[PDB]
C-alpha cells in the first residue's frame, strides 16, 4: 500500500463524520437564527466547540502524510487544507489573549454610540440613526458632528489591542510555514504543481494594480462628476478642486455612493425603472417570487430545487412567535438540507437579494459532489459574481416582461439606460479604489514597512492620492481610522468583494457571447439558453478540485484576470461622463483643508 | 431489485445510528457472500493493534434524519434471487381460476 492508498483510505475515514459535525453546527447555528434562545445559544456554543476540536485533533493527525508523495492534486489539496492546524498551533495563553483581544474589538465595535454634546445621556446607535443621517439627511452639521463622533468611538482606545492583535496574527502566519498574514491570505491564490496554471501571490497584486490603472480614467471622470453635482447641493463646502469631504460621501466610512443617487441623478424628471408598484397592484407574495425564480434557473438548464428545501427553508417572516433576524444569507447544512433565510417583502431589492440567495444555493448544490473538504467554489469570489451575474440577468426589461410584471408596451430611453449605468457604479465602481488602498494598507501593515509611528500619516496620504478624500476634522497617529472597518476589526478580507466584482464582469462578458442577444451588454439576458447554462454549470461543479485560473479559463477563455469587460460595459456611461466633465475640471488636488 | 422510501420509517431525531455499512476491507467480496468481520483495516505494514495511525474502524454509520435531502434519505432495498438448480420446481407464480 503506497502513500496516496493511505491517504485516500484517511479522507474516505474522516469526511464522513466531518460532514455528520459540520451538519450538527448547521442545524445548531439555524435553530440560533431562527429561535434566539439560551437553550439554542448553549446548543450552538456545545457544536462550535466540538467542531474546533474535531478540527483541532484532525490537523494534529493528518500530519504523518508528507506531501512531496503525492500524485494527485485532488488527495494533496485535502492534505495541505488538513495540515493548517490554523489558530490551534499557539500556545494556550497566546490563543487566550488573541481571543479575548477579538472578542473586546467586537464588543467595541457592536456597542459604537453617538450621543449629543448638549445631553449626555441621549444617546444612539449604528443603524437606525447614524445610517440615516449620513444617507438621507442634508444637514451639514449633523452629518459631520456624527461623523466625528463615531470617528472618535473607535479609535485610540484600541490601538495598543490591534498591534498587538497583529503581532499574533503574524506569530501565528509564521508558525504555519508563512512569511506573514498577507501571504497566508493569499496562500488561496497561489498555484503550483499545473503545467502552465502557476500563480504567485505578487502577480495577484501586479494584476489588481494593473487594473485600478486601467480603470483610473473612469473612476476619476465618475469622481468629477459626483463632486460637480455636489457643488450645487452643498455651497461653499465642496472645493471645486480639493478633495471631497469624508462625511458628504452618503457613507460612514467612504464604501457605497449608493445614497448619492437623489442628488447626482441625471435625469430624476422620470421614475426609475422598478417592480415594486407592479408587485403591489397584483398582490404577489415571497412564495411567487420564489417560484419564478425556480423557473428562471430551470429554464436556463439548472437543476430545480430539492423538497426538502421548500419543506425546512423559512420564506416568511413568522412574526413575534419567533425571534428570526432579518439576515440574507446563505445556509448550506450539507447532505441534501439547502436552506435559506430571509424576510423577503414585496419590493426589487428583496428580489434581487432572493435571486442571488438561489444563486448560491445552486452553485453549493453545484459543488456538492466534490468531498466536504472541496465543498466551497473555485476562490473566495466566485459565489458572489454569480449571484450578481443571475441578479442582472433577472433585473432585464425582457425578463421582467416576460414574467408579467411589465407592460407589453413598455420602451426604454437611453436617460433610463445612463441612470442605470450610473447607479450601477456608484453601487460597484464606487467601492473599487477604497478597497485596493485599504487592501494595500492593510498589506505594508502586516510587512511590516510601517512600524511604529507612520499609519495614520501615510493611510491620509494614500487615501488622498487614490480615493481623494480630505480629512473634515484635524486627526492625529492615535486615531486608528482603519481599526473602525467592519472587516479589519472582525479579521476579515476586503479583496474578495474586488475579486469578485472582476468574476462577474468576466461572466458577463463570456456568458454572452453564447446567448443570443442584441444591443448594449446591460441588456444581456441568458434566460431560455441551454448553452450557457451547461457552460456555467460545467465550471460551477469543479469545486476547489481545480485551481481557479483553469475554471476561469475554462469559462472566459483567458489565463489571467481582464478588466477589459468593465471598460466595454461602463462605455455608455463613460462617453457621457466625458461629455458632461468637457466643460468641467478633471482630477482633485491633494492640497486642501491646511490644518 | 426492489427498492422504495422510507423516510417515515427509519428516520429519528438527532441522527438514527442504528444502520451501519461497510466502506473498508482487504478485498472485494464474492457474489453471494456474507461477512460481519470487525476486525481493524490495516492500511499499512505495521502491525495493527488497536485505534491510530494507518488503523481505522471498516465500519460506519449512517445517522439517518428527516431533514436530510432525497438522496440520503433511507432505501429498503430487497433483491429477488432465483436459483435452477436441478430439482423440482416448488416455488410458482399464481395461477388465475
Amino acid at each position: 500500500s503506497t502513500i496516496e492508498e493511505q491517504a485516500k483510505t484517511f479522507l474516505d475515514k474522516f469526511n464522513h463524520e466531518a460532514e455528520d459535525l459540520f451538519y450538527q453546527s448547521s442545524l445548531a447555528s439555524w435553530n440560533y437564527n431562527t429561535n434566539i434562545t439560551e437553550e439554542n445559544v448553549q446548543n450552538m456554543n456545545n457544536a462550535g466547540d466540538k467542531w474546533s476540536a474535531f478540527l483541532k485533533e484532525q490537523s494534529t493527525l493528518a500530519q504523518m502524510y508528507p506531501l512531496q508523495e503525492i500524485q494527485n492534486l485532488t488527495v494533496k489539496l485535502q492534505l495541505q487544507a488538513l495540515q493548517q492546524n490554523g489558530s490551534s498551533v499557539l500556545s494556550e495563553d497566546k490563543s487566550k489573549r488573541l481571543n479575548t483581544i477579538l472578542n473586546t474589538m467586537s464588543t467595541i465595535y457592536s456597542t459604537g454610540k453617538v450621543c449629543n454634546p448638549d445631553n449626555p445621556q441621549e444617546c444612539l446607535l449604528l443603524e437606525p440613526g447614524l445610517n440615516e443621517i449620513m444617507a438621507n439627511s442634508l444637514d451639514y452639521n449633523e452629518r459631520l458632528w456624527a461623523w466625528e463622533s463615531w470617528r472618535s468611538e473607535v479609535g485610540k482606545q484600541l490601538r495598543p489591542l490591534y498591534e498587538e492583535y497583529v503581532v499574533l496574527k503574524n506569530e501565528m502566519a509564521r508558525a504555519n510555514h508563512y512569511e506573514d498574514y498577507g501571504d497566508y491570505w493569499r496562500g488561496d491564490y497561489e498555484v503550483n504543481g499545473v503545467d502552465g496554471y502557476d500563480y504567485s501571490r505578487g502577480q495577484l497584486i501586479e494584476d489588481v494594480e494593473h487594473t485600478f490603472e486601467e480603470i483610473k480614467p473612469l473612476y476619476e471622470h465618475l469622481h468629477a462628476y459626483v463632486r460637480a453635482k455636489l457643488m450645487n447641493a452643498y455651497p461653499s463646502y465642496i472645493s471645486p478642486i480639493g478633495c471631497l469631504p469624508a462625511h458628504l460621501l452618503g457613507d460612514m466610512w467612504g464604501r457605497f455612493w449608493t445614497n448619492l443617487y437623489s442628488l447626482t441623478v441625471p435625469f430624476g424628471q422620470k421614475p426609475n425603472i422598478d417592480v415594486t408598484d407592479a408587485m403591489v397592484d397584483q398582490a404577489w407574495d415571497a412564495q411567487r417570487i420564489f417560484k419564478e425564480a425556480e423557473k428562471f434557473f430551470v429554464s436556463v438548464g439548472l437543476p430545480n430545487m430539492t423538497q426538502g428545501f421548500w419543506e425546512n427553508s423559512m420564506l416568511t417572516d413568522p412574526g413575534n412567535v419567533q425571534k428570526a433576524v432579518c439576515h440574507p444569507t446563505a445556509w448550506d447544512l450539507g447532505k441534501g438540507d439547502f436552506r435559506i433565510l430571509m424576510c423577503t417583502k414585496v419590493t426589487m431589492d428583496d428580489f434581487l437579494t432572493a435571486h442571488h440567495e438561489m444563486g448560491h444555493i445552486q452553485y453549493d448544490m453545484a459543488y456538492a459532489a466534490q468531498p466536504f473538504l472541496l465543498r466551497n467554489g473555485a476562490n473566495e469570489g466566485f459565489h458572489e459574481a454569480v449571484g450578481e451575474i443571475m441578479s442582472l440577468s433577472a433585473a432585464t426589461p425582457k425578463h421582467l416582461k416576460s414574467i408579467g410584471l411589465l407592460s407589453p408596451d413598455f420602451q426604454e430611453d437611453n436617460e433610463t439606460e445612463i441612470n442605470f449605468l450610473l447607479k450601477q457604479a456608484l453601487t460597484i465602481v464606487g467601492t473599487l479604489p477604497f478597497t485596493y488602498m485599504l487592501e494595500k494598507w492593510r498589506w505594508m501593515v502586516f510587512k511590516g514597512e510601517i512600524p511604529k509611528d507612520q499609519w495614520m500619516k501615510k493611510w491620509w496620504e494614500m487615501k488622498r492620492e487614490i480615493v481623494g478624500v480630505v480629512e473634515p476634522v484635524p486627526h492625529d497617529e492615535t486615531y486608528c481610522d482603519p481599526a473602525s472597518l467592519f472587516h479589519v476589526s472582525n479579521d476579515y478580507s476586503f479583496i474578495r468583494y474586488y475579486t469578485r466584482t472582476l468574476y462577474q464582469f468576466q461572466f458577463q462578458e463570456a456568458l454572452c457571447q453564447a446567448a443570443k442577444h442584441e444591443g448594449p451588454l446591460h441588456k444581456c439576458d441568458i434566460s431560455n439558453s441551454t448553452e450557457a447554462g451547461q457552460k456555467l454549470f460545467n465550471m460551477l461543479r469543479l469545486g476547489k478540485s481545480e485551481p481557479w485560473t483553469l475554471a476561469l479559463e475554462n469559462v472566459v477563455g483567458a489565463k489571467n484576470m481582464n478588466v477589459r469587460p468593465l471598460l466595454n460595459y461602463f462605455e455608455p456611461l463613460f462617453t457621457w461622463l466625458k461629455d458632461q466633465n468637457k466643460n468641467s475640471f478633471v482630477g482633485w488636488s491633494t492640497d486642501w483643508s491646511p490644518y | 431489485v426492489i427498492a422504495w422510501n422510507s423516510n417515515k420509517l427509519d428516520s429519528k431525531h438527532s441522527g438514527n445510528y442504528d444502520y451501519w455499512y461497510r466502506s473498508l476491507r482487504k478485498s472485494k467480496l464474492k457474489p453471494f457472500e456474507r461477512d460481519i468481520s470487525t476486525e481493524i483495516y490495516q492500511a499499512g505494514n505495521k502491525p495493527c493493534k488497536g485505534k491510530g495511525p494507518n488503523c481505522y474502524f471498516p465500519l460506519q454509520s449512517y445517522g439517518f434524519r428527516p431533514t436530510y435531502g432525497v438522496g440520503h434519505q433511507p432505501y429498503r432495498v430487497v433483491v429477488l434471487s432465483f436459483e435452477l438448480l436441478h430439482a423440482p420446481a416448488t416455488v410458482c407464480g399464481p395461477k388465475k381460476s
